[PDB]
């Protein structure tokens, strides 16, 4: 009877469950981005050269 | 009896036409260019109900 | 350990970088956090053991008994009204209530709180919003996706999984976000076209939102649209589960309109029965072409889609705030008016309410929601306190004879058959 | 200019510390800890700083809430090596006795669970005495023990 009483209290709610455990954010908006890595330019050329 | 069928058929054509108006309007907004929208009109040129 | 050495596949991770820092807050973070979370629930469980034992099985002839079990509220959030309430499809225990500010003239920030059944002391998830959240909804396919509607028509998409808690998506002037307030927001069940978001603004423009990558695309399903100035105001909208194309939208004017997704500019049918704005319109469960609408005028009316007038009208002296159908059985609904909540079963009584209760004496009830998994009703007070009341076992489906004819089909068919028989009786009377 | 140079240096230091923080709100406990470790050249100021010694409300906030909860004598964290990371009890003798006696029982209790099934590991253990209820949550890094009088 005492063992049965303990069984009923635990049965009502799991109490250890973690909502959305493990699964990550999944889709997450990403902004497209551009990063200049370096600039190459001629030095002291007459006028300018395209 | 045929006339009664025609009225039922008349409603079906209107339902078909109403759906076409919605899809046609969505396509026109989607192209976003005068040339693109015009091309869609040429395809449905003989499909106007 | 020797077996792991024999087979060097997927070497154990969780490298011991840990937290360190020597003093002023070493460790106290992810495995330890789970133990602390479990410990908080266990301490709460021992104190609430008498209440928890009653909740699991207190077990509550035409009589109805409703008992409030727990009330969840915040002193800081007391100004905020309960407004929209929703339950996650994946977990019955997790339900989220988004606080909103009513009365129009007074406007304050609204906090969205998800209250897990395991811990009632404080919300499992807390969200801060610039304006009060008018409506909150959860996608059926994925529990994490959340739809939020706020003042100035802003549409907010939130993911429960994300730790940061910032809105996943937002609606802007370039995204054609609607003006005024989006009273009703819902998640489309179909996932073929990514994720579909349905929002009804106070201005009255049904908006369909499709989730994209770092962008949201809005499509107007219909326009509310008579010698009047401007578009008709719509306070609520609902989609029939049986047929996706047919959706019912309520209006401030007081005329409920049945709408079809295929015809943007056409109305399938219009109902002129209500004399005041209808706060909520919902299709009855287990049946098609039937729904219950709650309006500002204090009357509750049940209508048939084929008919142009409400089949049954219920008169309550207190103004009706909302009416919700029972998920477990058809012809069962709950209406909460001026601190009084009433549940009506057509089979049990033709007109008289089966049960009337007042969960909280001090505050008026902003809204009420129904749980599909168990017979528990959530009632939201004006102060933001949310109390869940478990319904009595007196009302149940297939009640003439217990376990008679052994029809598995009858649970989803006899309930559909029973409303038709009840509906036929109303036609004979009129 | 020497003062100017110094100022510049300070600024540079500040920038390095930020990076991930990116200024704005005071934010984060983890970020602060990292900065202190790696570079100790500059500290404090920068922005509002929120509440002092409060990097994260959530584990710290939850522990404060359970202690504040009615009918709870206190919650004492036990270090994996028989140590008191944090003690919250009215009398030191009860806390000192709890700090050494309770972990030994849990380790013995964990083995009892362990003998029946090797794969199974202790997740939570609760011992209920005639006048008090003892709840202990065991993890390899830390152990949480809470004593709550039965209602």
């Amino acid at each position: 009877e005492g063992v049965e009483k303990c069984i009923y209290q635990n049965n009502q709610i799991d109490l250890l469950e973690e909502y959305f455990e493990g699964e990550t954010s999944e889709h997450v908006v990403e902004n497209l981005s551009s990063k200049t890595l370096m600039l190459f330019k001629d030095e002291k050329e007459i006028c300018k050269r395209s | 009896k045929f006339d009664d069928d025609f009225y039922e058929f008349r409603s079906k054509i209107k339902e078909l036409e109403r759906r076409l108006a919605s899809v046609i309007t969505q396509g026109f907004d989607d192209y976003d260019t005068i040339y693109g929208r015009f091309k869609l009109l040429d395809n449905f040129e003989g499909l106007l109900t | 350990a020797e077996i792991m050495k024999d087979h060097q596949i997927e070497n154990k991770k969780k490298k011991e970088v840990d937290q360190d820092k020597k003093q002023d807050q070493s460790m106290y973070s992810t495995s330890f956090k789970r133990c602390c979370k479990i410990m908080e629930r266990m301490v709460v469980q021992n104190d609430q053991e008498d209440k928890y034992h009653d909740y699991r099985y207190y077990w509550s002839k035409n009589e109805g008994h409703l008992l409030p079990i727990w009330r969840f509220s915040n002193e800081k959030q007391r100004k905020k009204n309960v407004t929209s309430i929703c339950w996650n499809p994946l977990y019955p225990d997790l339900f989220a209530v988004s606080l909103g500010s009513y009365d129009f003239t007074k406007q304050r920030m609204g906090l969205i709180c998800l209250y897990s059944l395991k811990n009632t002391t404080h919300p499992e998830y807390a969200f801060n919003c610039e304006a009060g959240v008018m409506c909150l909804d959860f996608h059926p396919k994925s529990a994490a996706l959340l739809a939020v509607g706020l003042y100035d028509g802003t549409v907010l998409v939130y993911d429960i999984r994300n730790k940061h808690k910032k809105p996943i998506y937002q609606s802007t002037v370039r995204n054609q976000k609607h003006t005024d307030p989006v009273w009703q927001v819902k998640w489309n069940p179909d996932t073929s076209k990514n994720y579909n978001f349905y929002s009804i603004s106070s201005d009255g423009r049904v908006m369909n939102w499709i989730l994209m990558k770092n962008k949201l695309e809005p499509e107007e399903v219909i326009l509310l649209r008579s010698t009047l100035i401007g578009l008709a105001c719509g306070l609520c909208f609902d989609f029939n589960k049986f047929e996706p194309h047919i959706f019912l939208v309520g209006t401030e004017e007081g005329k409920i309109h049945k709408c079809s997704r295929a015809y943007s500019g056409q109305y399938q049918e219009t109902y002129n029965g209500h004399l005041l704005a209808v706060y909520k319109v919902k299709w009855n469960n287990f049946h098609p072409r039937t729904f219950i609408s709650a309006s500002a005028d204090w009357t509750v009316r049940i209508w048939d889609s084929k008919y142009t007038s409400q089949i049954i009208c219920f008169d309550l002296s207190m103004m009706v705030v909302d009416a919700v159908w029972a998920p477990y059985s058809s012809t069962v609904f709950a209406c909460a008016t001026m601190d009084k909540v009433q549940v009506y079963d057509l089979n049990v009584d033709k007109l008289n309410k089966l049960a009337e209760q007042k969960i909280v004496k001090q505050p008026k009830l902003t809204n009420l929601s129904f749980n599909y998994k168990d017979p528990i009703l959530l009632v939201g007070d004006s102060h933001g306190g949310v109390t869940l009341v478990k319904l009595s076992p007196n009302l149940c489906k297939s009640g003439p004879e217990i376990k008679q004819t052994e029809d598995k089909k009858a649970m989803e068919e006899f309930k559909n058959v029973k409303i038709e028989d009840y509906e036929r009786e109303k036609m004979e009377n009129l | 200019i020497y003062k100017t140079s110094k100022e510049i240096q300070k600024s540079d230091q500040r920038i390095i510390q930020q990076r991930v923080e990116n200024s704005i709100i005071n934010n984060q406990i983890y970020q602060k800890s990292l900065k202190r470790k790696t570079s100790k050249r500059k500290v404090r100021h920068q922005a509002n700083k929120k509440n002092f010694q409060k990097e994260m409300s959530e584990v710290e906030d939850t522990l404060n809430r359970i202690k504040t909860h009615k009918t709870v004598l206190g919650y004492l964290i036990v270090n994996s090596e028989g140590g008191v990371v944090r003690g919250a009890f009215k009398d030191e003798e009860e806390s000192k006795n709890i700090a050494n006696s309770i972990p030994l029982l849990t380790k013995k209790a964990r083995s009892v669970v362990r003998d029946l099934d090797p794969t199974n590991d202790l997740v939570f253990l609760r011992i209920q005495t005639k006048l008090n209820e003892i709840m202990v949550a065991p993890d390899d890094e830390f152990s949480l023990i809470v004593i709550q009088t039965k209602g």
